[PDB]
């Protein structure tokens, strides 16, 4: 099998390959949800108390604790960017004032935004790969349908016009020689 | 190229930029006094400085791995970001406060390569 | 399919095509029989000896198809390069004439037979090659996303819950 | 493929006959070697015809289109089946007395294969 066995591969990977696109977008709206659900919370927090989360926040950074580890791994010829979050102990936690009552929110929400980006470092990883994975499906498609929609065609002409040019010389033959 | 890259590096809204920040991937290059991070006011915010910021930390810092950016703010500079082809820093489009979920009218893959810095 | 039936039937016209080259050609043949009989001469011997460079020659070439790159052969004919005059015909150097028309585009149809023969052979190869990247993605890159991204997605629905613990 | 510009024959009188009247034969006038090879049904070895055909197929680098009486390709069907190189294009056609079988024809098996 040849043509009958790509096109059925051809599909069943088409398959696969929107259903990872499909999950890839339903993580994408969680993200969305999850993020500013935990944005809402520090509102409300920031509201109550009077303080500026967002100031406190930015202008107390210093030192990274979430860093990442970047690798470039070969998976069966083609290279792919994955990353592994790494988190330095040396680096302490914020301590926001004047938040009381407070304070256990923004904790809780803390917690929340770096498991959140855990995630995204996993999605970075994922990057590559799918957009490797893109091509070869988009590629595979546009073989399958050059043989399908042009090749066959164009061939069946060309038979079909030799086919002719033959007729023709028979025909020929019939009269100009005996 | 690799092993120097261990940042994550951000450019993104109020909201956003403070969640992050909470997570811990802020930091300020000693010598440089550079921040890993930079705030976007919508109304304020030129696209010229939008372009400064993102070929800083694309092409102009060795040490970034991952770049997080707001796809509203790349959208204004889509020209530059879908040009952008290295390997690292990894680009990733992702939500605001203000827009959590994705129009209905775009297509999941369509979506997903917008995710994905194309 | 109705694929499997097209390509089926390409099959069988160019075993059509491959029948009346042998018609065609033989025919041509009997013609120079009749004058080497009635002349007298000896046509082979002629032909073959007034053999130098060729007259009629091809051209291979590259035909990108819709991604897929083709080889197609072209025929090239030399106006340097004289055509034969074969002595002691006669009246039968007429026939002669004819059936060198005929052969010459005959031989045409076999460059173009040849350039349909060498397009299945390529788009064999490319075929297995295709098949060969699908099934290497398949062994490793796509299941290892798979995973990842349901992993991702438990994650991301553990995080909702523990919001929603609102009350 | 730049450098395959002839076609080679390796074929009875007749069908020879015509083709070099097409005039597709050259002679490299150095090795005083040529293009094409008659064959004759009695007389011509199979070792002889495998020589040629090795010769115009790996040998030679300027052949672009190797025709072949399907009756001569089938006395060496094995080396005929094993040659898949897409240079020379192979093409058998038929003789006299040995009207042309598909399924005897090597490319067009392989073609057939896969459809």
């Amino acid at each position: 099998q040849g043509y009958s066995l790509l096109k059925r591969k051809s599909e069943a990977l088409t398959k696969r390959f929107r259903d990872i696109t499909k999950r890839i977008d339903d993580a994408k709206q969680k993200m969305g949800r999850v993020m500013q659900t935990a944005a809402f919370s520090l509102a409300e927090v920031s509201y109550a108390t009077g303080e500026n989360i967002g100031y406190q926040v930015q202008e107390s950074v210093s030192t990274a604790r979430f860093k990442v580890r970047a690798r470039q791994e070969n998976v069966s010829g083609v290279y792919l960017s994955q990353f592994e979050s790494y988190i330095d102990p040396e680096i302490n936690d914020f301590r926001l004032t004047g938040l009381g009552r407070g304070g256990q929110q923004v904790q809780r929400a803390k917690e929340i935004y770096s498991r959140a980006v855990e995630t995204l470092v996993e999605l970075a990883s994922l990057q590559t790969a799918f957009i490797i994975l893109d091509e070869v499906i988009k590629v595979t498609n546009r073989r399958v349908n050059a043989i399908e929609h042009v090749i066959i065609p164009r061939t069946e002409n060309t038979i079909a016009y030799i086919n002719s040019e033959l007729d023709e010389l028979d025909r020929e033959e019939f009269y100009r020689l005996k | 190229m690799a092993e120097k890259r261990t940042l994550i590096a951000v450019i993104a809204d109020e909201d956003t930029t403070t969640g992050l920040l909470l997570a811990g991937i802020g930091q300020i290059t000693p010598e440089t006094q550079e921040k890993n991070f930079f705030v976007y006011q919508e109304g304020k915010t030129t696209k010229e400085e939008i372009t400064d910021k993102f070929n800083h930390f694309t092409e102009e810092r060795d040490d970034i791995a991952i770049l997080l950016i707001n796809q509203h703010i790349a959208e204004n500079i889509r020209a530059r970001v879908d040009s952008f082809t290295n390997a690292f820093p990894a680009i990733l489009e992702i939500p605001s406060k203000d827009h959590p979920y994705d129009p209905e009218k775009d297509s999941v893959l369509k979506r997903v390569r917008k995710l994905f810095g194309e």
